[PDB]
């Protein structure tokens, strides 16, 4: 369907991809930001391209270097007093805010944003990772937490930073994610125990020992609130009381997870990637279909392309860019929830026999 | 009727590559059986052998 | 430190070769550093690390590899883990113990962690009161592959069932729970129950290898040969491509006649063949191709290639000397089946066949202890209870 | 008078009318697909043949 090669000998990991509408369109229509561990952030809208054996031009919208690592990018709602959308981009040292502006210059590489820094935010420490979400319960805006590479909390509000704690039973910086709903910071360290401390200005609240470490921690309800964990080896669900809801044991090793949107009431939907460079979509534990991929994913998500629904998209660490290859018909899990260019050749075919040719082969 | 063909021409491969690595063991003798002097010859690793 | 995450960063996406001595390149910059120190120790783990047993998953056997069709149908957490792939099991075992009793619960790890050194080394009954106790208070998928592990090793069928249907009921359509269960049915035969459970890993879980040939070939024997083959064309559209396979996708195309991919797929199946040992199973099963046609001077120097590729493949020797008794070299032929007997102190067919060219000479001693043990490795023979009784009528009297 | 095409068939077959004893072979073999795990360990340990090559 569409692929691209970003990029130089540039390294990516998780935390380097996501899919909005950060410039607050009224389309809706969600655009990529790509990270990496230099500052070489992209921006795109890959444009319907046929298959007509030709490589289209303006692929990319603008490029802004900050010479800099750039860990975890986070779209959302980061300036007090408006509703806009602003990207976050951590560095290792210094933390800033981009609020987007669409400039004068339309499409096809006129530099769409200039890098307006709202506020940087000096660092008293190296970071491993972060996420936002609307701690304490306020309505329309969100905050942003700073997990620290030794491991402490240092939260900032849109005006300033709140606070400082440090975070117990550290050995080794695993990932962290705020659940919306049960309000508190749901995090696992390295000695197996999924953990959830609570918001409030420390004394665990309750842990959960899973076996293992844990790559990717992702919460999402839609109504059934469900807590999502994909282990080195196993996949969880957890029930926020601290319930495994299901499980599901791998034999292959998983490299980037995301559960996105349901078809059912009860039912969830879940993508795996391994490294036999094989994708699995998974009803709660049921396996639906599995197909193919051309390299081993890192990151994964799901947003709109040109007002299509259901779209993969596969970062590779290279710089791969390769999305949606539409495999039957470029849907969601869910039965046909969009057909997306589903005219095509065909899927599967039947006959292996050559039948050419193979009299007087001798 | 293509079946048939497709099966003779590969079949026809088949007597000739069998032959050909049937006399590539038969002149180095490594089969353990013979006709001239008439004995078979079976051999093992027995488990005292560890 | 760009150090230290791009360390970590190495392990997220398992590049482990480049993660161990970028690591190590930070331990001389610190006396200790806890952080690089478990690093170094868990990215060396996972250079290889393989858990279960040799799990080699037949569709042509049922005991001692008989065929079919002829017969019937803290930080110290991680560092224990260190000696795990160097299998040190006693040594670990003391800071497993000195651990555990220094938290005394919360750790179903621990528990179940030791009843697997304690199953490594032959410790049976101590592990088995160890995670019985772990599972009392925690629901994990494995720990029912632990208990169930230990009790089917202890010969106990019916002890292996209840597991199965007790964890089956709290984790509900479970795909190795489900293959677990259809695993014991086949060490008993109890295929009447086994290839149902076998439906239902295929009924969700439409990719799971092992379960797919293991269906694939409980229908090549027993006369349905086109339905195997559908089982096997499937299993190569996902793209393992063994040689191991264009073997059984060779024999079941021509079973179910089918001629045109019959014979490419040998070719295919004599290159790409790992060891010499095994390039001898190809040639054997093209025998039995080359019988078919009818041909046996093709027939006669199949199984001798599979014979020179590798002695002692002891279904060969019978095998080549029916061909012989057939031009009428008895004397040579009753030489193969006396040592394709002692080569597979099982499976009836020398010691049958035995019996019957030693009873058309005459000789009704050596002619009943062949026909002997065409009994005791297979009863429910129609010919060797038509024989057996055509010997004791001889030794009664007249 | 487009075509005859009569070629008649005997319809009958040489039934049998008794059992023989005769000889019977072994029946053939279709080959295990090794797991994953197997798959591994062969390849880690036909590595270490060759790291011992050498030393």
């Amino acid at each position: 369907w569409w692929s691209t090669i970003l990029g130089d000998k540039e390294e990516f990991d998780q935390g380097c991809l996501c899919l909005a509408n950060v410039d607050n369109s009224g389309n809706g229509q969600d655009k990529i930001i790509v990270g990496s561990f230099m500052g070489y952030l992209r921006i795109f809208s890959p444009h319907p391209a046929k298959t007509g054996d030709g490589a289209q031009a303006e692929d990319l919208l603008l490029e802004v270097d900050l010479r800099d690592p750039v860990l975890q990018v986070e779209v959302g709602k980061f300036v007090s007093g408006t509703e806009m959308l602003h990207l976050a981009v951590l560095h290792s040292r210094k933390l800033c805010v981009y609020s987007v502006s669409g400039t004068l210059g339309n499409v096809e590489h006129g530099n769409q944003c200039q890098m307006k820094l709202m506020y940087e935010h000096n660092l008293q420490r190296t970071a491993c990772n972060m996420t936002y979400g609307s701690f304490g319960g306020v309505k329309g805006r969100d905050l942003i937490c700073i997990q620290s590479m030794d491991g402490m909390l240092m939260v900032f509000e849109q005006e300033s930073y709140a606070f400082g704690r440090f975070l117990p039973g550290f050995l080794l910086p695993g990932p962290l994610a705020y659940s919306s709903r049960t309000d508190s910071f749901l995090t696992v360290s390295s000695c197996q125990q999924v953990e959830s401390y609570k918001y409030q200005v420390l004394v665990v609240d309750w842990t959960l020992n899973i076996g293992e470490q844990a790559l990717d921690i992702c919460i999402v309800s839609f109504s059934a609130s469900s807590v999502f964990v994909l282990g080195e080896r196993n996949f969880f669900c957890l029930k926020d009381n601290g319930q495994i809801r299901f499980m599901k044991k791998l034999d292959w090793s998983p490299s980037c997870f995301l559960p996105y949107c349901s078809v059912s009431e009860g039912t969830i939907n879940t993508l795996i990637g391994n490294h036999n460079n094989m994708l699995h979509i998974y009803q709660d534990v049921t396996l639906k279909w599995a197909t193919q991929l051309p390299h081993i994913p890192v990151a994964v998500r799901v947003g709109c392309l040109h007002d299509l629904k259901g779209v993969i998209v596969t970062l590779s660490d290279d710089g791969h860019l390769q999305c949606s290859y539409l495999g039957t018909d470029p849907s969601l899990f869910q039965a046909p929830n969009v057909q997306s260019r589903e005219l095509n050749y065909d899927e599967l075919d039947v006959e292996m026999k050559e039948l050419q040719k193979i009299i007087k082969d001798v | 009727t293509a079946m048939h063909r497709a099966f003779q021409t590969d079949l026809y491969l088949l007597r000739l590559r069998a032959a050909r690595a049937y006399l590539q063991a038969l002149e180095s003798s490594l089969s353990p059986l013979s006709t001239t002097a008439r004995e078979p010859l079976k051999l093992h690793a027995v488990v005292q052998g560890l | 430190m760009e150090p230290l995450l791009l360390a970590w960063s190495y392990f997220r996406r398992r590049k482990f070769q480049l993660c161990a001595d970028l690591c190590t390149q930070m331990l001389e910059k610190s006396p200790y550093d806890q952080a690089a120190w478990i690093l170094k120790a868990r990215a060396l783990t996972e250079m290889v690390y393989i858990d279960e047993i040799d799990v080699d998953q037949e569709g042509i056997a049922e005991m001692m590899l008989d065929e079919n069709a002829i017969a019937q149908v803290l930080a110290k957490a991680l560092f224990e883990y260190i000696f795990h792939h160097e299998n040190d099991v006693k040594t670990a075992l003391d800071l497993a113990a000195l651990s555990t009793e220094h938290s005394q619960y919360k750790d179903w790890w621990w528990k179940v962690q030791i009843g697997k050194c304690y199953y490594r080394l032959g410790m049976y009954r101590e592990a088995e009161k160890q995670f019985k106790s772990a599972l009392k208070q925690q629901e994990m998928v494995d720990t029912f592959l632990y208990l169930a592990k230990v009790y089917v090793s202890l010969d106990q069928p019916v002890t292996a069932l209840n597991l199965f249907k007790q964890g089956l009921d709290k984790f509900p359509g479970e795909v190795t729970l489900l293959c677990g269960i259809a695993r014991i049915y086949e060490e008993m035969n109890n295929m009447s129950s086994a290839a149902e459970y076998y439906k239902e890993v295929l009924k969700q879980d439409n990719t799971h290898v092992e379960a797919i040939a293991c269906i694939g070939s409980n229908h090549f024997y027993s006369d349905q040969p086109e339905i195997a083959l559908r089982f096997y064309r499937r299993l190569l559209q996902m793209g393992i491509y063994n040689g191991q396979l264009f073997n059984n996708l060779g024999l079941c195309c021509f079973y179910a006649q089918q001629y045109d991919m019959t014979l490419t797929s040998f070719e295919r199946a004599l290159s790409l063949a790992e060891n010499e040992e095994e390039a001898a199973d190809v040639w054997y099963n093209l025998g039995h191709v080359a019988v078919g046609i009818g041909d046996t001077n093709l027939a006669h120097q199949c199984f001798r290639l599979a014979l020179v590729n590798n002695n002692n493949h002891a279904e060969a020797y019978n095998n080549l000397a029916v061909l012989e008794m057939r031009k009428g070299h008895v004397e040579q032929a009753r030489a193969l089946l006396q040592t394709a007997s002692s080569l597979a102190p099982h499976m009836y067919e020398p010691h049958f066949n035995f019996a019957t060219i030693s009873d058309k000479i005459g000789d009704l001693q050596r002619s009943y202890v062949a026909a002997q043990k065409s009994e005791a490795a297979f009863p429910d023979h129609v010919d060797t209870q038509h024989l057996i009784k055509q010997l004791r009528q001889h030794f009664a009297m007249l | 008078v487009k075509s005859m095409f009569r070629e008649v068939l005997p319809k009958q077959g040489p039934l049998f009318v008794e059992d023989i004893m005769t000889m019977v072979l072994c029946k053939p073999k279709l080959l295990p697909l090794k797991s994953l795990t197997l798959e591994k360990l062969e390849k880690m340990h036909q590595a270490a043949q060759n790291t011992i090559r050498q030393q």
